[PDB]
């Protein structure tokens, strides 16, 4: 009836302490070991350190040693993980999980994570908000669009032609950066031929920041 | 001590049987017991395969697990292959000190036919360039599955550093789409006779260059 069950989503800034918990129902939890896991946005799973409740014994992986705080109170069940100062590359998934998974011929022995918690989203951003920066991507068929650059927060409206050019338009998904600032690319692909005889122009709004930018588009 | 390689991708259609590897750079791969977990998206990992081949209750047994001992891997195997079944999947092992876990494999059930990806380079704007700065933009467009690994080149050597990246994203037709960015100074832009986009998509690269000479 093993339960991990983890605390709620992380809104935080650089620079600020986190304490996040994980407590762990319907079983013995001074017997086994936990463990805390990150996974970056759309990255992989990465051991973090260990724990054993019954007496504090910690250990951490070598690439996070002396990085990050992990603990237990284990009158309560809850074990922790703990920042002084976040930086925004701090930002990502946490589990814990429990290093319940036995094998066999071992009745002493532990060696894998079974029951996992839920996760713990934490996300950390120094990003006030920004009004993007446009630029115009020149040109049988021709492509050309618009980078709109270093924005926040999302989301950015991109229309071409005040809205009558819908036809080809193709607009990304915008990137994440390091920075803690958005940017996205805005790509309407048209006839060659229309190419001199067709003015083409890319309008931004940004509500947020009030930002609203016209670029035209050129050979 | 050591790390696990699994391929970025592996796909196959309903019905059909694929396979995913996980290689040991160092140390035998049957110095210490694998297991294989599966995520879906959203939801936390669940393992499918531990002692290299054994399977926890309520664990299909069209999924099964073996060890190759020539190239050093670890196998995750599935067939019978349901819609399901796609998710991302991680190896994982012990150093006898630290856990160790793969990269991550992203498995697609197949339901359309694989697409190769289309892929646009843009070079930095006279304007951008005018404020000091200098934006490499390739977008990434129309591949199935979703599923592409990305690499920047000045000249020949790569480039990591100013590369954004996003995820794919399901497009409005279906397939997927993707988007990378090389942020360059105006003079590490013009001091390079070439820049590439190089966008793998299941085994295959597609590739575009830009030249600061037009």
């Amino acid at each position: 009836e093993v339960q991990l069950v983890q605390s709620g989503a992380e809104v935080k800034k650089p620079g600020e302490s986190l304490k996040i918990s994980c407590k762990g129902s319907g079983y013995s939890f001074t017997s086994y070991w936990i463990g805390w896991v990150r996974q970056m946005p759309g990255k992989g799973l990465e051991w973090m350190g260990i724990i054993y409740p019954g007496d504090s014994d910690t250990r951490y992986s070598p690439s996070f040693q002396g990085q990050v705080t992990i603990s237990a109170d284990k009158s309560i069940s809850t074990a922790y993980l703990q920042w002084s100062s976040l930086k925004a590359s701090d930002t990502a998934m946490y589990y814990c999980a429990r290093l319940g998974g036995r094998y066999y011929y071992d009745s002493s022995g532990y060696y894998y994570f079974d029951y996992w918690g839920q996760g713990t989203l934490v996300t950390v951003s120094s990003a006030s908000t920004k009004g993007p920066s446009v630029f115009p991507l020149a040109p049988g068929t021709a492509a050309l669009g618009c980078l709109v650059k270093d924005y926040f927060p999302e989301p950015v409206t991109v229309s071409w032609n005040s809205g009558a050019l819908t036809s080809g338009v193709h607009t990304f998904p915008a990137v994440l950066q390091s920075s803690g600032l958005y940017s996205l690319s805005s790509v309407v692909t048209v006839p060659s031929s229309s190419l001199g005889t067709q003015t083409y122009i890319c309008n931004v709004n940004h509500k947020p920041s009030n930002t609203k930018v016209d670029k035209r588009v050129e050979p | 001590n050591f790390m696990l390689t699994q391929p970025h991708s592996v796909s196959e259609s309903p019905g059909k049987t694929v396979t995913i590897s996980c290689t040991r750079s160092s140390g035998s791969i049957a110095s210490n017991y694998v297991q294989w977990y599966q995520q879906r998206p959203g939801s936390s990992p669940t393992t499918v395969i531990y002692e290299d081949n054994q399977r926890p209750s309520g664990v299909p047994d069209r999924f099964s697990g073996s060890i190759d001992s020539s190239s050093n891997s670890a196998s995750l195997t599935i067939s019978g292959l349901k819609t399901e079944d796609e998710a991302d999947y991680y190896c994982q092992s012990y150093d006898s000190s630290s856990w160790v876990f793969g990269g991550g494999t992203k498995l697609t059930v197949l339901g359309q036919p694989k697409a190769a990806p289309s892929v646009t380079l843009f070079p930095p704007s006279s304007e951008e360039l005018q404020a000091n700065k200098a934006t490499l933009v390739c977008l990434i467009s129309d591949f199935y599955p979703g599923a592409v690994t990305v690499a920047w080149k000045a000249d020949s050597s790569p480039v990591k550093a100013g590369v954004e990246t996003t995820t794919p994203s399901k497009q409005s037709n279906n397939k997927y789409a993707a988007s990378s960015y090389l942020s360059l100074t105006p003079e590490q832009w013009k001091s390079h006779r070439s820049y590439s986009c190089q966008v793998t998509h299941e085994g295959s690269t597609v590739e575009k260059t830009v030249a600061p000479t037009e």
